[PDB]
RNA sequence: GGAUUAAAACUAGAGUAGCGAAACGGAUUCGAUACCCGUGUAGUUCUAGUAGUAAACUAUGAAUACAAUUAUUUAUAUAUAUAUAUAUAAAUAAUAAAUGAAAAUGAAAGUAUUCCACCUGAAGAGUACGUUAGCAAUAAUGAAACUCAAAACAAUAGACGG
């Protein structure tokens, strides 16, 4: 039916996303998909969406938001930019590595209950991680709960005193605990967040395994050499490190011992001139940004 | 054309009719009347710190008006719910069986049904 | 804009102007549109299925049809407000079109925020050739990307061989993430092999964005001096 | 009605408003 | 009906600057006491500076210790206590704001409904369960 | 010179992403005319759930919402819902009346 | 039934005359007053005509009379003054 | 039939800062019984009443059934991969159709139904007389003769505008 080929269509391939095309916040990871025309559709102002693309546009890569609005435009801006900052990593080599060494996400590795510990610490995630809800939906997280944990009170009223009835006629420092695992016993057969919505690993900026040598024609290499630059003239306030720009992505460089006399002289204009950096570590936080690690390598 | 407009309830099925609408207008009586029940026993867990006689209005304007005791002074945002939001799901899961100091109208509705002492005695006859 | 109804009726129009001899000779067209009548309803059509969920327009549960009690512990022994009101409107509202597939589009590209920056081009061959076996994740004629794990789930459900979307979309993501380590390796090495044996090239990725931010940062050496400048004077006021 | 067609009533009220102070005043010193 | 009153004392002696305070809230709380009203709870508020330099009986004042008082009362009741402190020269500015128990009967004072506690129990019980 | 103002550069943050155009005075511009403060609703109390009638005896919080000279803000800066407005005001008009703002 | 909400009526006019006689230039709750004292003589005439036996029980029991509820009533100033609503 | 009913006004008793008919002065002006300025009485305020009038206007009586869209808020409900999304109403804005002398109306000034009020050329006239009500000012009710072939609305193009 012409139902079913339209949710397989290119288009209703590309998820929905009404976030600003004009974002002015901090940027850590590309948030609109870029679409891409070749020569000869831009040539015809083709693009694969209703409305043909004003012919100003040269650029063979654009981000939209809405195929029509109401008025008679399209929303997008002419950049593909996301992906030359992604392929510049690529050219870098540094692997993505994790500080706190966890489990590879890309691996379908056999867990344990080691961090399931923390039963008391999840399970309430639930009604704790509402950070950012509103004032009553999160309320409705208290009586539909409670309906719904209330409905499993006979059960628990008869599997205590049948697994542990001591500690019924004792103490509740262990009632508690056999509460905790109950309920996420029970719950693990249920659906709560059931689709993580969080980044995986490295979100995809990066494939790559840690381990392989690059072999040049002048030996094994080392130490990865890439020019950047650097942004200021003193070092980030409160912190020890200066800011540099190596390939889209703004890193933290650490310098030998002194800082070369080139900052002094240039000042705010510093931003100008390119140096040689050599990238430590590339690590990888929740917020999805990229923790860069580089060292400013000074001619000696 | 030739169905009949509109056929009349049999009188099984006003029966059973009348039988749903009295349990509707039943059960929401009930369950009105229990809730009053619960925030009757909520007041009475708070009574402790009301004050109806002069003894208690003395400690307790010795006890607010004390260089020891803290004022709310309004002058910053203070840090530290969860609390109050704990005691709720332990008196949800173990009813009758809790050990909440503040706990729910079902403490108070197994000792009158005999359940909380048909239990203690099941309890201490399981252990013998 | 009212119905019009001369565009249609060329053919009656035309008809009368021969029969009395204002126009003494008939047009060609007017053959060709006698025998293929134009369409002249222009009705409103209702519709009582939705074509993505086949979910049915203009049914009404009758209380008979609720026997059970409610999510609240009450039985429905008559109809509510809701069900007495006329809901002719939604025979003739234009169905809003609903996919699962949709759902798992954008959770794939929320866990994988640079999966975006790859670029997709939606033009399209020929959407009548795809013959596709997603038995396998990988496909001859399309790339592969979150398409191809959404794909790659749908068919795990609709096999039977995981129940929950949750276990298919798992699965699926694994596979994924084995095509993508095996193509990230092949670009490495195709380098790597390449500058060993000799190759050239004239400007890098890395190389090439130095250059382009080289030429936006003298443009903004200039306007900074100028504008440090005015200040400067104007300041001085 | 315009305004210009209510000047027309206005006028007559103004008269016989004048005309009935003056009937008035008339009626004091009689009295 | 639930009452919550907030009253501004007059801080005359800078050496016993809640003792005003102390004396009223002694003689407002023994009148609700004694004409079958309940007081549920009494949170000093702390020397504060006044907005402006306010007047009373023909004096002046810059400061004072401010004090909130919920209690429970009829309404003839919280007239004669709202007439009492219009007259204390003690008391500088006084105002009684009804709480409404439509829906639930333990309404926990504004200042710390503001916080998160809508109720006593909440506050009782957060300095149990977790003190 | 050696020194420029700050208003003529833009300081990139560290662990965000740029494009060469983030260091042209486009960006600058753009910047300027984008800033909005949509961080105050995480940091508005009065636009996170809570009814502003329970901050009457709270003058700290209410003075967020008057200019210097204690006017009531409107709501085309306020950013606030009729509702919360509405209430604000009041809140601030009891504030006033009771002697604590 | 008409019975009931007759005599629900009845504590809501003895109730909001009793503020009338406290307020009586409140002229919107004197309106709402009449207004419900003429809903009260509506509903049981109605119930005149459907069940003549339970009506003249229930007058009888609220304290009224067949003339009160057939007469027109308009709860104007010359009542107000013939029952001496609001005393002297 | 009843009740309520701005401002001004009136009957009593208080109040009276500011404002301000009138009055008396100062200016302006050919003159200035005005506009501007001064002094400023009634009034404006409160209590208890009288009176029932306004461009008391949306110049649009009330009720019911029904008819094509969009946008924007609001409310209720639903869902979740939790903050949006999906629903159903209300309000407002711009419209289709329809209606209309057109201007425009737009859920009515549309399609229909039910009930009430009101109109029948201008002027004379909301006047005269009578009656009713009011402390009073007045309010309600409400003509005819004579005279005329006028009178009025929307819109069009001009001319003019301190
Ligand atoms: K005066
Ligand atoms: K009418
Ligand atoms: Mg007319
Ligand atoms: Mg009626
Ligand atoms: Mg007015
Ligand atoms: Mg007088
Ligand atoms: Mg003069
Ligand atoms: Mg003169
Ligand atoms: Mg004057
Ligand atoms: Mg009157
Ligand atoms: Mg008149
Ligand atoms: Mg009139
Ligand atoms: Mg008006
Ligand atoms: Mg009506
Ligand atoms: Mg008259
Ligand atoms: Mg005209």
């Amino acid at each position: 039916t012409l139902a079913e080929l339209l949710g397989r269509s290119r288009i209703a391939q590309v998820a929905n996303n009404h976030k600003p095309l004009t974002y002015t916040g901090k940027k850590f990871h590309p948030t609109h998909q870029i679409i891409e025309t070749k020569p000869s559709t831009l040539y015809r102002q083709e693009w694969g969406l209703k409305s043909a693309i004003p012919s100003k546009i040269k650029s063979r890569y654009l981000v939209y938001n809405d195929l029509d609005t109401l008025e008679r435009i399209t929303t997008f801006e002419p950049r593909g930019g996301t992906q030359w900052n992604r392929l510049r990593f690529q050219e870098m080599g540094v692997p993505i590595v994790s500080n706190i060494g966890r489990q590879n996400p890309f691996f379908k590795y056999i867990s344990r209950p080691e961090d399931e510990s923390h039963a008391k610490l999840s399970l309430f995630k639930e009604m704790k991680g509402d950070t950012d809800i509103s004032p009553a939906a999160m309320k409705k997280r208290l009586k539909k709960i409670t309906a719904l944990i209330r409905s499993f009170q006979d059960e628990f009223k008869e599997w205590l005193v049948e697994n542990h009835p001591d500690e019924l006629k004792l103490n509740s420092n262990k009632l508690e605990d056999y509460v905790v695992k109950f309920l996420n016993k029970k719950l693990e057969t249920k659906t709560n967040k059931k689709f993580n919505t969080e980044i995986i690993g490295t979100g995809g900026l990066s494939y790559s395994l840690p381990g392989k040598l690059k072999n040049s024609p002048n030996g094994v290499i080392q130490r990865t050499v890439v020019p950047g630059r650097i942004l200021n003239v003193v070092k980030e306030n409160n912190d020890n490190k200066w800011l540099a720009a190596i390939g889209g992505f703004v890193a933290d460089v650490v310098f030998f011992q002194s800082p070369p006399s080139s900052f002094n002289s240039m000042g705010d204009f510093i931003r100008m001139k390119t140096f040689l950096f050599e990238i430590l570590e590339a690590s990888m936080e929740k917020n999805g940004s990229v923790s860069m690690h580089a060292r400013l390598l000074e001619p000696q | 054309m030739s169905q009949p407009l509109l056929r009349n309830r049999s009188p099984e099925e006003s029966e059973l009719l009348k039988l749903k609408r009295n349990y509707n207008r039943s059960l929401l009586n009930f369950q009105a009347h229990k809730k009053k029940l619960n925030e009757l026993l909520n007041l009475y867990h708070v009574a402790n710190e009301f004050i109806v006689t002069e003894s208690q209005l003395l400690k307790k304007i010795d006890k607010v008006f004390n260089d020891e005791t803290e004022e709310f002074t309004d002058a910053y945002d203070v840090t530290s719910g969860n609390t109050t939001l704990q005691t709720q799901i332990n008196n949800a899961i173990m009813g009758s069986l809790s050990n909440e100091k503040f706990f729910d109208i079902s403490l108070v509705d197994s000792y009158l049904n005999k359940d909380l002492k048909n239990i203690s005695n099941k309890i201490d006859s399981k252990l013998n | 804009m009212k119905i019009q109804t001369n565009a249609v009726n060329v053919l009656q129009r035309t008809s009368a102007y021969l029969k009395s001899g204002l126009l003494k000779e008939t047009p060609a067209w007017y053959n060709v549109v006698a025998s293929i009548p134009p369409s002249t309803k222009f009705t409103r059509e209702p519709r009582f299925k939705n074509p993505s969920n086949g979910h049915i327009i203009g049914k009404l549960v009758d209380v008979t049809e609720q026997p059970h009690a409610n999510n609240k512990g009450l039985y429905k022994t008559r109809p509510n407000s809701s069900d007495k009101r006329v809901g002719v409107k939604r025979l003739y509202r234009p169905p809003k079109l609903t996919y699962v597939e949709d759902r798992l589009r954008s959770l794939f590209y929320k866990q994988h925020p640079w999966e975006l920056s790859r670029p997709k081009i939606l033009v399209e061959n020929e959407i009548g050739d795809e013959n596709y076996d997603w038995s396998h994740m990988l496909q001859i004629g399309r790339p592969l990307d979150g398409e191809s794990v959404i794909q790659r789930t749908m068919y795990l459900i609709k096999t039977k061989q995981y129940g929950d979307m949750v276990e298919a979309y798992d699965h699926a993501r694994y596979e994924f993430y084995a095509l993508r380590m095996q193509e990230e390796t092949e670009q490495q090495v195709a380098l790597e092999e390449a500058e060993m044996f000799g190759s050239l090239f004239g400007v890098s990725a890395i190389e090439h964005g130095i250059q382009k931010e080289q030429e936006v940062l003298d443009v903004w050496e200039k306007k900074v001096v100028e504008e440090t400048e005015l200040m400067a004077a104007r300041t001085s006021n | 009605d315009s305004v210009m067609r209510k000047r027309k009533k206005k006028m007559k009220k103004h008269k016989l408003r004048k005309r009935r102070k003056r009937e008035k005043a008339e009626r004091r010193k009689l009295s | 009906m639930l009452y919550e009153l907030i009253g501004l004392v007059r801080i005359t002696n800078s050496n016993a600057p809640k003792l005003e305070a102390k004396e009223l809230s002694s003689t407002i709380g023994k009148l609700i006491i004694q004409n079958r009203g309940v007081v549920r709870d009494i949170v000093p508020m702390g020397i504060r500076y006044l907005p402006k330099i306010m007047k009373k009986d023909q004096e002046k004042h810059f400061r004072a210790y401010h004090f909130l008082m919920l209690f429970d009362s009829s309404a003839a009741v919280q007239s004669e206590i709202l007439r009492t402190l219009k007259k204390d020269p003690r008391v500088i500015r006084s105002s009684i704001v009804k709480v409404d128990l439509d829906k639930q009967l333990d309404r926990a004072s504004s200042l710390h409904r503001s916080l998160g506690k809508k109720s006593i129990l909440e506050l009782v019980n957060e300095d149990y369960q977790s003190i | 010179t050696k020194k420029i103002d700050q208003s003529l550069s833009k300081k990139l943050p560290k662990g965000t992403i740029y494009d060469p155009f983030d260091f042209s005075m486009g960006r600058i511009h753009l910047d300027r005319k984008y800033q909005a403060n949509k961080n105050s609703n995480r940091n508005d109390i009065m636009k996170s759930g809570a009814n502003p009638l329970e901050f009457y005896a709270r003058p700290r919080i209410l003075s967020r919402y008057v200019t210097s000279t204690g006017r009531i803000q409107h709501r085309d800066i306020t950013g606030l819902s009729a509702k919360n407005q509405r209430r604000l005001s009041k809140a601030i008009r009891r504030c006033q009346a009771i002697g604590l703002m | 039934s008409s019975e009931v909400q007759a005599a629900c009526m009845t504590v809501r006019i003895q109730n909001m005359a009793n503020h009338i006689k406290e307020h009586r230039k409140d002229f919107a709750n004197t309106r709402n007053l009449r207004i419900l004292v003429q809903q009260r003589q509506a509903i049981l005439r109605y119930l005149k005509r459907d069940n003549p036996e339970k009506y003249y029980w229930t007058i009888q029991k609220l304290g009224l009379n067949d003339a009160a509820i057939t007469d027109e009533f308009n709860m104007d100033r010359r009542y107000m003054q013939d029952y001496e609503f609001f005393g002297d």
